[PDB]
Formats: C-alpha cells, structure tokens, sequence
C-alpha cells in the first residue's frame, strides 16, 4: 500500500481532484485570514495609536 | 398650521419644537412695570458630544460625536416659569414645571454606550 508520506500522490494524474485539493487549500487559507482578523479585532485596543 | 394629533402621530414631529419664519426678526418690548412668564419653552437637541478620556500623557481631550440610539424621545417641552425683570434691567427666567428631563443613550466609537439625563431641572 502507499506509505503515509505518499498519500497525496493520487492526484498526479487526476486533474479534477487536483483542482479540488487546490480549492480546499485556498478555502482553508482564506478561512484562516478571516478568523485571524476576527480574533485580532476582538482583542485590539484602538484608544492610543501613540503608545 | 393647526395640525392635529392624527396628522402628527408616528411621523417623528411630536419631538420637534415649533419654529418661526425666516422673517420673524423683530423685537419684544419689556415693560419693566410689568410681569411675565414663559408659557411654553421647548428645547430640542440636535447633537450630543462626549468628552474623551485623554491618556495619562494626555495633551487634550476633545468632545467627540456620538450616535443617538433611543429614537425621537429626546426633547424637553411644556416648560413653564416666570420671566422676572430685575433691577439692573436683566431678565431672569425661573422654571417651575414642565417635561424637563429626558433620559438618552448615545454611543461612542468602539461601542461604549453613555446614558445621560438631559435636563434643565430648576
Ligand atoms: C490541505 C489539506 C489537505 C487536503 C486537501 C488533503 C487531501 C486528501 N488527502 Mg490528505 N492529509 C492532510 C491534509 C490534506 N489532505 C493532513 C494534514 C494529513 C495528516 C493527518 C493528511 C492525511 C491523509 C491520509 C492519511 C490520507 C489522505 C487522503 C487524502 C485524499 C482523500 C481525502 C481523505 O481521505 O482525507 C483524509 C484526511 C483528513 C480527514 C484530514 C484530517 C485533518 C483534520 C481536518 C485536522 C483537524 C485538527 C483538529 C480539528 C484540531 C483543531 C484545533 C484544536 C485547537 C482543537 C485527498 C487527496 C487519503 C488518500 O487518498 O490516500 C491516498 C488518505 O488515506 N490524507
Ligand atoms: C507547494 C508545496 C508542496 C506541494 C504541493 C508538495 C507535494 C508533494 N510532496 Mg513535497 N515538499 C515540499 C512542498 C510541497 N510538496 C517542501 C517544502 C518540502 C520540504 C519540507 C517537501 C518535501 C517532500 C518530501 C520529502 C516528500 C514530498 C512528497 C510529496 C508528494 C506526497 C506528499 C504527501 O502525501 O504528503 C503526506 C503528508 C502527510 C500525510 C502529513 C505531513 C504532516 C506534516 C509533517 C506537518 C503538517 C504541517 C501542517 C499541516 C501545516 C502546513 C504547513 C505550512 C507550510 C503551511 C506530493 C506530490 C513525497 C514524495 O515525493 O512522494 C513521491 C516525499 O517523500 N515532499
Ligand atoms: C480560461 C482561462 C483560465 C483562467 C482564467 C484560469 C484561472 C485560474 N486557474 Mg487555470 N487553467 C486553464 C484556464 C484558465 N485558468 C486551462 C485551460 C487549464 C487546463 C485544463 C487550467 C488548469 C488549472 C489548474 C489545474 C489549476 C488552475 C488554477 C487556476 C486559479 C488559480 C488562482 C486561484 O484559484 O485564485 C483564487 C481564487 C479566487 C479568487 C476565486 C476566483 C473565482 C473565479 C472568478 C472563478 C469563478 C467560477 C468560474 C466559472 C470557474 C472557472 C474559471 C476558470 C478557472 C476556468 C485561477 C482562477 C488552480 C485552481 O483552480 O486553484 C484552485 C489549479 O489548480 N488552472
Ligand atoms: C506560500 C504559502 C504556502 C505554501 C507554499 C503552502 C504549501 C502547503 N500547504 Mg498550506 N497554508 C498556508 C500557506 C502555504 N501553504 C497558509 C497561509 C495557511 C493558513 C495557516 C496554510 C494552511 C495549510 C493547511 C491547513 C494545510 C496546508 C498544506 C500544505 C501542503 C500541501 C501539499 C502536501 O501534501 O505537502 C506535503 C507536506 C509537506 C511537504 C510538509 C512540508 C512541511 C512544511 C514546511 C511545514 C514544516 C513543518 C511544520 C512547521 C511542523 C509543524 C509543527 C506544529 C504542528 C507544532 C503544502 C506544502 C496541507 C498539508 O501539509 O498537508 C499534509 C494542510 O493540511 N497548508
Ligand atoms: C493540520 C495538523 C495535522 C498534523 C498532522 C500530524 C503529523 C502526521 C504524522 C507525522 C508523524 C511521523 C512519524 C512517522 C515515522 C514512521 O512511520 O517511521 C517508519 C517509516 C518507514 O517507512 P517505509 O518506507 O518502511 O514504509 C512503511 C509504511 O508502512 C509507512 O506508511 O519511515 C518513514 O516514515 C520515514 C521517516 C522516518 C522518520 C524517522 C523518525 C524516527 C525517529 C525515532 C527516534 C526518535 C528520537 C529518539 C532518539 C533521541
Ligand atoms: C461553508 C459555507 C460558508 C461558511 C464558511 C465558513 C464558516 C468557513 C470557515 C472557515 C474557517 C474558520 C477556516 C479557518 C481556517 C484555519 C486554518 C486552516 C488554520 C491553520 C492553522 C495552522 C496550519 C497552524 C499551524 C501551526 C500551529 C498549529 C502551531 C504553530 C506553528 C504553525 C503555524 C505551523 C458560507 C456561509 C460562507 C457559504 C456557504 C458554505
Ligand atoms: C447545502 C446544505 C447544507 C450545507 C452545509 C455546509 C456546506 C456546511 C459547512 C460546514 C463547514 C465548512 C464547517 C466549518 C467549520 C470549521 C471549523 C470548525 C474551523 C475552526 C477553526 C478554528 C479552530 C480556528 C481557530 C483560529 C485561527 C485559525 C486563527 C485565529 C484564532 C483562532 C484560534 C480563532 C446543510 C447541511 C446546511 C443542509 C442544507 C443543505
């Protein structure tokens, strides 16, 4: 069977599932941006941009 | 003109004071031998400003604008009191009675809510 370190080689000759994995990576990265921003907004103090 | 309750209800105009023409720039004489009264005084706020808390360094705090969140519930009206003529000639109004307070909540940037008793009591 495939070793663990080779699981994603199944996409090498499957252009659609390659596009599906690339879409999921993109979805997760945009997801992260959104969540990081909301956590930052929930913790940012804007009352003093000097000190 | 002589509008009616049913003309006005629900429009937001019950919270507005009456107004005088662009052309009412005359003058009302005070017969010092005479006695007077405000038969109706109406105050209608149009902006609320709150002083901001300047940091320990400070430099100066300014009055910042705020969002009204309690609707057309803010005006003071039907206020009465006597207009005396003093001896140096000045006029002094002394409130007796009237709807002379409104609670009001406005909201500062960032989301802090600030209640206040908008009043001219006494
Ligand atoms: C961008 C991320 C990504 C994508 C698109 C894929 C895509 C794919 N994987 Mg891969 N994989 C990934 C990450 C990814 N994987 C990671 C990080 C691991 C290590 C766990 C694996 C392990 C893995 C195995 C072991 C196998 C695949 C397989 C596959 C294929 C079929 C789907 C499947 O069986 O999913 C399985 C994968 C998952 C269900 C990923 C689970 C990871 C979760 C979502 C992490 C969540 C952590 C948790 C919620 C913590 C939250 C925060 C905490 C504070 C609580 C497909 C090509 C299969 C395949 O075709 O083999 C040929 C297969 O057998 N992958
Ligand atoms: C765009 C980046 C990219 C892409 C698309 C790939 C894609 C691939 N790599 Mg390469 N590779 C890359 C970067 C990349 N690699 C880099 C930077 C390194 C150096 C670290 C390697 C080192 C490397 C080795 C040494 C091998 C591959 C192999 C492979 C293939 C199988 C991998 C697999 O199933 O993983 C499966 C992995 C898991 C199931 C779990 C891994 C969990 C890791 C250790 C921690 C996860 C971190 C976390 C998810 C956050 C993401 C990281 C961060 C950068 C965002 C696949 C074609 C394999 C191959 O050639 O097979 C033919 C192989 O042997 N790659
Ligand atoms: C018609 C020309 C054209 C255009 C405009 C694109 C555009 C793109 N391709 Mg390329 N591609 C083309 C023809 C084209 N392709 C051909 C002829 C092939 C061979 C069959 C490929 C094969 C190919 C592969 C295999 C991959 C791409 C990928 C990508 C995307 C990478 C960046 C990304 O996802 O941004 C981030 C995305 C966004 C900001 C969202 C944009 C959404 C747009 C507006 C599309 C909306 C829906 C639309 C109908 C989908 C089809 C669009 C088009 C890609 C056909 C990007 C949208 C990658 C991809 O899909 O990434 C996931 C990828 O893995 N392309
Ligand atoms: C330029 C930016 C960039 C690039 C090139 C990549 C590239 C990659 N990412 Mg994505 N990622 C990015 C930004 C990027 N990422 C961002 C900004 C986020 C949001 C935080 C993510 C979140 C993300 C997730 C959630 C996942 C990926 C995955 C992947 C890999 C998919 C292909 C594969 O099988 O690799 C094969 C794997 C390797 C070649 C391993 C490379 C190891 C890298 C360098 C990390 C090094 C070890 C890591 C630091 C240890 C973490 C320990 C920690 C748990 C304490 C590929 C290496 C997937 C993945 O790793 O699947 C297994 C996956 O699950 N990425
Ligand atoms: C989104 C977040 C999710 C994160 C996913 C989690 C990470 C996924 C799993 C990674 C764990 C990898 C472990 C695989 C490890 C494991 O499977 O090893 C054995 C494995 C043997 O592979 P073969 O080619 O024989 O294939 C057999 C197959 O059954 C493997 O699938 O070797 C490899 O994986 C090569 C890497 C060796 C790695 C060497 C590690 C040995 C260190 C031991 C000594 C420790 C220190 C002690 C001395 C002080
Ligand atoms: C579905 C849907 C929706 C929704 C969406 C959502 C809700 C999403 C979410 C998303 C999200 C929410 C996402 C996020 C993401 C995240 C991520 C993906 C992360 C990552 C992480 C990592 C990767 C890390 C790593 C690390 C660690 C952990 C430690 C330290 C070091 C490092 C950095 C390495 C809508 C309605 C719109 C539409 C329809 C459909
Ligand atoms: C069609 C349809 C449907 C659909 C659905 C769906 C599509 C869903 C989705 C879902 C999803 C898609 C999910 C998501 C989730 C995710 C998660 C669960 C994540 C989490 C994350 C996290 C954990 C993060 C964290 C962080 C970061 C990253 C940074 C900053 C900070 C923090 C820490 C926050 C239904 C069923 C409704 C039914 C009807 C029909």
């Amino acid at each position: 069977g495939l070793p663990w370190y080779r699981v994603h080689t199944v996409l090498i000759n499957d252009p659609g599932r390659l596009i599906a994995a690339h879409l999921m990576h993109t979805a997760l990265v945009a997801g992260w941006a959104g969540s990081m921003a909301l956590y930052e907004l929930a913790t940012f103090d804007p009352s003093d941009p000097v000190l | 003109q002589t509008l009616t309750y049913d003309d006005i209800v629900g429009t937001g105009l019950a919270n507005k004071c009456p107004t005088l023409d662009d052309t009412a720039r005359g003058a009302y004489p005070i017969d010092s031998s005479q006695t007077y009264r405000i038969a109706r005084l109406c105050l209608q706020p149009t902006t609320f400003l709150v002083k901001e808390e300047p940091k320990n360094k400070r430099q100066e705090a300014e009055f910042v604008p705020t969002k009204l969140v309690t609707r057309e519930t803010t005006s003071l009206d039907q206020i009465q009191g006597e207009l005396k003529v003093n001896s140096d000639g000045s006029l002094t109004f002394v409130e007796e009675d009237g709807i002379d307070f409104q609670p009001v909540t406005v909201q500062m940037a960032g989301g802090e809510r600030i209640p206040l008793l908008f009043t001219v009591k006494n």
